């Protein structure tokens, strides 16, 4: 699919939990895990929207309290082309 | 009523069912910090996912 | 007020929070007519002849004076042709 | 407010509670027109030539202004051909 | 049809009246109506995650005040493959 | 007749007088008689929409006053087909 | 005859001393024992509906202090030929 | 409310305050149809089948109750023709 | 896998949630659910003992919160011979 | 060796957990496990009376607070040979 | 394309939802995602005037409250050539 | 060997403590240490999930007094496929 | 099967009741009963790291109160290659 599911954590093991609920909650393939700077890691999910729905909020739930917390959990049902350039195409 | 002798036992009867469960204690109700347009509506019957979180 | 005819159930994950957990269903004035989705109040299977309201009178059948919806359908015609 | 021909009677049984008990008349533009529901505000038998509103104006005409309907029979033209 | 939406409710007449709004409400296969016991009786559907997404949300709102109520509205976007074991198959 | 009429009763007592109201009061056969169990027992009626309809309310009163009572008495106009493979074809 | 009398207790001793009063205070046939479950277990009687009306309260009586006790009591002098079907034609 | 498309956006710089900081998009039915305009409060790239609300029920789907909005992007169909 | 872990709930929704979250979180085999009757429904895993006590916590943690709610948690690292007599061999 | 040996629990939980800890204590043999419904759950032992004994101590102090409980302990040195037609012979 | 629009956030998440949102709102090319550092992110378009300005307009709206915030949202009509030296090309 | 646990810190001097205090603890390999950027340092380590559980206890304890501090400390028993990508998978 | 717990006794009494509760309680290995004088007595046993916990706390249990009492309970999820030189493989 094309929809886009985006957690941010204030470091690396929470990022890691919701990226562990994520996919294992539902079938979305997990594409990046971008170190922003500051503390703040964004784990991304693509799939489609019903199963990005799911997977994110499992996601927010796991690492809600797991080390300093959760950011943001944001849910983009279609992406703009444009954007799909910054967006990590396989993770690294 | 008095034609067959009867014994009545006080019992201990605690009711195990569906009706009687309606108000068991139950842990805080799962909340979603999500954004973005996600049909994300706490107005509805509780709808709960994977690991009980909210949706 | 219109008569429609439900054909499809339609399914938009993304949907704004407003529009609560109100079912949508493709209802079509005839057959290969334009196509329309109305807000689901009293449930309809596939094929069913439905009464549908439109303007402010969809807000209120659909279970709010809030609610977002322009077509919302009230009632099923016990016989219809 | 159009003017429309009151085609038949219409019977929904399991519409929602707002409607409350007024009945509903199927009123086309003209023979071969479309057809539309109509909740009647006033006795009407069919084939008389009546004046409908809609929209919000719809609703008060028939009950409070929750009622929920979009075009209410408000009079019979008395001379209409 | 790997997305598994359950719903828990206190006598079968709420049951009913979810399974049907579940069913009206998106393209979802009902595949069990189980008697727990002691009054639960569950009503299982299987569909895409979104059209179970869907609903799941649909039913929960028409059963919530039939008879004596609902208990649970559970959404599983992916569910292990051990667990479709214990999961019934045709609503018989 | 595609309509249903389900009346629920903690106890067979009430349900049995819900079904001869039922069936007297309207022109509605009744197709099933169950135990949901923890002493739920609902029967149902299958008819035209305006049988239901008077069927259901004729039923939901005389079986007030019976024994434990009336848990709930719904009427769904019109049953989606997947819903039909759960419910009964004809009394047991 | 046609008149059908129900008694409806919590437990199986209290039905069985109920439906030993029914069958001894009046001429009446017990058609059957229903255990609709949580509990509560069915007698029923057909007869002619004075003695079915004799042959209830003279069971509720009975019951009325046997165990748990009693929690319903019923006479229907006709009955739909509807609910037939779900009434047991005699004891099995 | 309506199965639309989106086309292309729109862009006028010499908007009402009232409309706020809103995107607008043109959506039509089908190709070729009539083109409306649809105030956008989801993220709807051009070609994406969405479903559109109109009346007052738009003016809350986008915003507040007062937004001029005769015409709202209230989501987007899963899976359309 | 010899350790047994068990979960149970009231109502079948919080089972197949434990049935879920306790299969993927660690590797278990999920080799029954038995309706005990009165509303309570069990689940249970065989595996090692590290595995089963990371699985149990993490059904425990899933069923808290979905339906009426989580009964029992409990964790047996060695079964009696005899007792395999009254555990299920594989899933239904 | 006869005497029988019972434990009656609320749930299977403490069901297992006692029968596990009977038949480890004393050189007994489960000879069954009866859903009794409500959420009963009992667990039958067969030994020698001194090894019953120690067997029936040893389940009720090892179920007495895993999960919802325990309803019942007993110990019948010999049972009358009508009872045991009521006593199941091997678990299933 | 010879005007550029500017949007900063605190985190990667809000940075792709103004990113989205102006690309969706308006005819403009998301010509870089920068990484400041210290967690800032900045996303930069580049279209006409009024283009540019639908589109800031829209993504600081969008990304206002998702996750740590909106920083900045900018307009620059007119961009003169020594300025051009430091703004992406293309994105990465 | 395959559960995760994860140890994040503030400043690299705790993670190296901890690295140390979770090898020597028990049987868990280091598998990796990540600067995620604004101070906060990740050691991950794979092993046996009781092994592994016992690791991050006794490297939290130790830690913790060390410098700014233990920021998280985490456990996944079993990790999902996509999410092995992100991992290290060797120290380097 | 490398995490090592020892309990020590004062007596023998003592530590062959913890033995049989270590050993009973999961799968641990009995590696040595060592006589170290005065009256002291150990016993060591060896396995999985979850299996040890869950052995050395039924041990402490079982003889805290048998004869003189419980000297130590300690665990070791990992000894140094030098200690196992000292520690017993086989009891004798």
């Amino acid at each position: 699919g094309i929809a886009l599911g985006m957690i941010e954590t204030r470091g690396l093991v929470p990022a890691i939990e919701a990226a562990d609920a994520m996919t294992k909650a539902a079938e979305v393939r997990l594409v990046g895990r971008q170190f922003v700077g500051g503390g703040y890691v964004t784990v991304l999910v693509r799939g489609e929207t019903g199963a990005v729905n799911a997977a994110v909020r499992a996601g927010a739930d796991a690492c809600e309290r797991v080390g300093d917390g959760l950011v943001a959990a944001h849910i983009i049902a279609r992406v703009h082309s444009e954007v799909e350039n910054i967006l990590p195409k396989a993770p690294q | 009523s008095g034609r067959n002798p009867s014994m009545r036992g006080n019992a201990r009867v605690v009711e195990t069912s569906a009706f009687a469960n309606r108000n068991v204690p139950k842990p805080e109700k799962p909340g979603s910090k999500i954004t973005g347009s996600s049909g994300n509506d706490t107005q509805g019957s509780l709808i709960t996912y994977s690991g009980g979180a909210r949706g | 007020m219109k008569i429609m005819q439900v054909e499809k159930t339609l399914v938009s994950t993304n949907r704004i929070a407003d529009m609560g957990h109100k079912p949508l269903l493709v209802v079509w004035e005839k057959p290969g007519a334009p196509r329309q989705v109305a807000v689901d109040a009293i449930g309809c299977i596939p094929g069913d002849w439905v009464l549908c309201v439109g303007s402010s009178a969809a807000r209120e059948a659909a279970g709010s004076k809030s609610y977002p919806s322009d077509l919302t359908i009230i009632g099923i015609i016990d016989q219809w042709n």
